[PDB]
């Protein structure tokens, strides 16, 4: 059993809340759910930032602790995509780390009232080398993907450090 | 360059190794007490350590230096060349020097496993260790100091 952490952050309204809820209760404040993933059966830990993020403490308790964070921007919303830029370099500075598991979504693909290309989305996450993912929390279009993704992203990025012969000296010198 | 070739220039006027140890780890023997300041660049030191050091499971060196210049970061790189095939790399950090302070720096050196390591007859006169004296990321010098085991 391997517990995750994961963290849902994007500006108001952009439906941190519907896809947290999704994933949980499967239907249209952390908790804790048991989940198979590629066979193995994690714990995931899922924050939803909507009510904490505006308190200085909290934000910084969540950025430290969180493990992966889903970065998510609404696709008829372009200020919200905007915003993104924000939370990522928000993250990585109080990680102090440029490597931090996290997953670009972009969600409400459901409606047709698109402000923000696919492309540009896709180029964002390319050149921080994250995922892209397009969800609609209104019909689960995405959710388990961009959740059981990110996941994946934590499990590299723990076997790297788990991986990264202490050397010892020929000369004493 | 030049803006910090001049802050390398006054770091490096202010600064003097006053000596070098090397102690058994086990023990705290000294086994070898520096004499010649070996962080003068430009010249080839030379310096002459018993074999047994070899044999030491861990040896401890010391260096006390002084520093007029304050340092936020001191810290040195040291390759050791083999016949010139690198044959380690190491990085020691000190950090933060005090302004006048004359300090004791202590690094612990472990023994390569038995199986790999070199007899003093073949190591002795072919090591070259240059070392590279940095505060952060600015270059202060560079000196080379060849091995002999007696
Ligand atoms: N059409 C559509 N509406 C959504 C979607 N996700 C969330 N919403 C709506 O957008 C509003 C904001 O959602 P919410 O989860 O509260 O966003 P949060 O503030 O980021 O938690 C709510 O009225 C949701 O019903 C979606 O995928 N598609
Ligand atoms: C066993 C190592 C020996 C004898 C020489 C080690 C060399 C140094 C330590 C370099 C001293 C240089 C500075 C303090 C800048």
């Amino acid at each position: 059993g391997t517990e995750y952490k994961l963290v849902v952050v994007g500006a108001g309204g952009v439906g941190k809340s519907a896809l947290t809820i999704q994933l949980i209760q499967n239907h249209f404040d952390s908790y804790r759910k048991q989940v198979v993933i590629d066979g193995e059966t994690c714990l995931l830990d899922i924050l939803d930032t909507a009510g904490q993020e505006e308190y200085s403490a909290m934000r910084d308790q969540y950025m430290r602790t969180g493990e992966g964070f889903l970065c998510v921007f609404a696709i008829n919303n372009t200020k919200s995509f905007e915003d993104i830029h924000h939370y990522r370099e928000q993250i990585k500075r109080v990680k102090d780390s440029e490597d931090v598991p996290m997953v670009l979504v972009g969600n409400k693909c459901d409606l047709p009232s698109r402000t923000v290309d696919t492309k540009q989305a896709q180029d964002l996450a390319r050149s921080y080398g994250i995922p892209f993912i397009e969800t609609s929390a209104k019909t689960r279009q995405g959710v388990d993907d961009a959740f059981y993704t990110l996941v994946r992203e934590i499990r590299k990025h723990k076997e790297k450090m788990s991986k990264d012969k202490k050397k010892k000296s020929k000369t004493k010198c | 360059m030049s803006a910090k070739d001049e802050r390398a220039r006054e770091i490096l006027r202010g600064f003097k190794l006053n000596w070098m140890n090397l102690r058994d780890a086990e023990t705290g023997k000294i086994l070898w007490q520096g004499t010649e300041d070996l962080s003068v660049p430009g010249v080839e030191h030379e310096a002459r350590v018993p074999k047994k050091i070899l044999k030491c499971k861990a040896v401890s060196r010391e260096l006390n230096f002084s520093s007029t210049e304050q340092m936020e970061k001191f810290r040195l790189e040291q390759k050791v060349y083999f016949k010139g095939q690198c044959l380690e790399e190491w990085f020691f950090e000190f950090g933060f020097v005090i302004p006048n302070s004359t300090n004791t720096w202590q690094s612990l050196i472990e023994a390569a496993p038995e199986s790999q390591m070199m007899p003093a007859s073949v190591l002795t006169g072919n090591v070259i260790i240059e070392t590279k004296f940095f505060d952060d990321d600015l270059l202060v010098s560079t000196s080379r100091v060849r091995l002999f085991y007696v």
